DNA sequence: ATCAGAATCCCGGTGCCGAGGCCGCTCAATTGGTCGTAGACAGCTCTAGCACCGCTTAAACGCACGTACGCGCTGTCCCCCGCGTTTTAACCG
């Protein structure tokens, strides 16, 4: 289904990366908040990144717009474009 | 005992554990839910998944650092809130 | 304008001058290009900020030297300012 | 032929690339001109520093290839570089190959 | 300045320290918006700050819903400005 | 005779457009600036200042004080979660926050 | 530790400075000379610097205190500040 | 000497009595003091450079505001 | 749960020095014409954007047994809190 995919993002991957991060055990109340705040953060990131692209009368979200949006957010990451 | 083997193996490899197609689909769905009929680059999706991966691994390293600080390894949601509140984004 | 400008090729030229055998990867190439473009925009923004604030409707040498000093640590920028002042005096004197 | 400033200045980095910005961007009526060579030199010397640091970091693991993992390792071994980009984290950073006493057995 | 505040709240005084605080606040907000608009012009190769530049910067700055209401009010205000005399 | 008016006022605003327009032109950002854009900036600044002053005044009236002080401004900023999101990078003298104290500080029995 | 939370509330309401003229003044003066001698500092600016310093101190110490609550009951340690600083990125 | 004693022990104790910390330590005061020197030195150095570009050798309110805006975490001072 | 104690929250009187406000002026805000110039809309090249498919299976999800640890109680000692008193210095002028 191409809707209501909040349950789509998977916790096992976060658990495995935490294991890579040293963590040997996690809890059940953690992901309850972690997933919610992750969804809130993703919503905000997508909103400001697509707001950034709207200036140049473009329809597709470009790499440099996303990188500069994260730069304005203070949580920047570098990649191919930018 | 296998934790040592897993640590060495994950130090030897660096594959992106979050997959490009589910996160791509999630981004498409959420973007079309906010503003309908807009396109999204594949490179932008890869950059966004990299940003999210870096954010979560940094957060979990901070969580582990706080855990071992309080002579523990398993952690409670309070540590995550702690990290977000010291970073101030919450 | 149609030609996709890249800034990693200049780094590649310096690298070939130093160690042409070894090199960088594609994702890493993207990383350094984004770093170069980000630093380029940051120094442009620093020049714009200084020019706005001090009512500085010009930017010859002192302004961008102050921008370099603000961007970078004190000692490294001071040495860079020294060699930059020498270079600009030599360039003006030579012609 | 055509006497460009690259050979005269002895610098491989592009000179008037900044002049493009200054001209078309119309930033001010008195902007740049001398700014190009200055920032080009600063960027060149910073890139030389970063190249040296990355090369030093790469040789620690008896490998002679450059990966952004090693860039993260070199940056995180520098406290000043950390303070420059404290609100930044580079992907694939992971953890260091030195293992603390907390994880190892007795 | 101060005239507007006395119109909306005549019974509230204000010291000059607060007036300077809001003056520095609007100075910083204007500086950030102007710099962001200049960067957006550089990225899209523009030598003239038009309505779209400042509108995109304003929507980027404040959160979505309030930004949308503010730009709607700005649109109705500019239509009033251009239509009246 | 022509009526030389402030172009913000014709749009229903109060902030004079001349100073910010001069700062934009003299700031070495762009030599050409349109007329509508500083009007939009004036409108946004007026709305934001009016909103924060009204919220601070309501909080101060709740706080049993007739006039505004920086503490009331801090409480007004911390009251709205969106303002904490955006204006969280700036604080004002003698900062404050809602009673988020726990129950582990007091000695246990 | 129990009257301390009451004192926390008391200092929470307080909205005045503490060490402006004789002290902090001598401090900034000293540091100024250390960098470049014959410097001065506006009284209003002095007040602004003191309030910014004390506000940042309040925030960072609150962060370190909530990190110290994770170590059981109530006790601060140097490692608390060090760790928190590193996590945030200051260290 | 008096450079480290510019801020007293009960001064940091008051900053802890308004900054959450209920239990303090001797070494904590020293750490917080060193962090304060780092912060103050950064701001004063930035102000020195900015008041050297315009050849003034003294900071005004606006100078302090621009110096602290360079640190990322901006602040709004008095006057302007 | 329940009464007494220390600190705290709001209010009253006074010093004042920075706030509330009047006036000029001058340097800036406005109005009006030019027009080459630079942003908005139709069109060329063509790249990758939305959605799904052949085939294998790594991994997500659900479930079974149990151990390292989550959380709480107990011993300690040392190491910082509570309070009286002195000096000493912060803000005042």
């Amino acid at each position: 289904v191409l809707r209501d995919n909040i349950q789509g993002i998977t916790k096992p991957a976060i658990r495995r990366l935490a294991r890579r991060g040293g963590v040997k055990r996690i809890s059940g109340l953690i992901y309850e908040e972690t997933r919610g705040v992750l969804k809130v953060f993703l919503e905000n990131v997508i909103r400001d990144a697509v707001t950034y692209t709207e200036h140049a009368k473009r329809k597709t979200v470009t790499a440099m717009d996303v990188v500069y949006a994260l730069k304005r957010q203070g949580r920047t990451l570098y990649g191919f474009g930018g | 005992t296998v934790a040592l083997r897993e640590i060495r193996r994950y130090q030897k490899s660096t594959e992106l554990l979050i997959r490009k197609l589910p996160f791509q689909r999630l981004v498409r769905e959420i973007a079309q839910d906010f503003k309908t009929d807009l396109r999204f680059q594949s490179s932008a999706v890869m950059a966004l998944q990299e940003a999210s991966e870096a954010y979560l691994v940094g957060l979990l390293e901070d969580t582990n650092l706080c855990a071992i600080h309080a002579k523990r390894v398993t952690i409670m949601p309070k540590d995550i809130q702690l990290a977000r509140r010291i970073r101030g984004e919450r | 304008r149609s030609r996709k400008e890249s800034y990693s090729i200049y780094v590649y030229k310096v690298l070939k001058q130093v160690h042409p055998d070894t090199g960088i990867s594609s994702k890493a190439m993207g990383i350094m290009n984004s770093f170069v473009n980000d630093i380029f925009e940051r120094i442009a923004g620093e020049a714009s900020r200084l020019a706005h604030y001090n009512k500085r409707s010009t930017i010859t040498s002192r302004e961008i030297q102050t921008a370099v000093r603000l961007l970078l640590p004190g000692e490294l920028a001071k040495h860079a300012v020294s060699e930059g002042t020498k270079a600009v005096t030599k360039y003006t004197s030579s012609k | 032929k055509a006497k460009s400033r690259s050979s005269r200045a002895g610098l491989q980095f592009p000179v008037g690339r900044v002049h493009r910005l200054l001209r078309k961007g119309n930033y001010a009526e008195r902007v740049g001109a001398g700014a190009p060579v200055y920032l080009a030199a600063v960027l060149e010397y910073l890139t030389a520093e970063i190249l040296e640091l990355a090369g030093n970091a790469a040789r620690d693991n008896k490998k002679t290839r450059i990966i952004p993992r090693h860039l993260q390792l070199a940056v995180r071994n520098d406290e000043e570089l950390n303070k420059l980009l404290g609100k930044v984290t580079i992907a694939q950073g992971g953890v260091l190959p030195n293992i603390q006493a907390v994880l190892l057995p007795k």
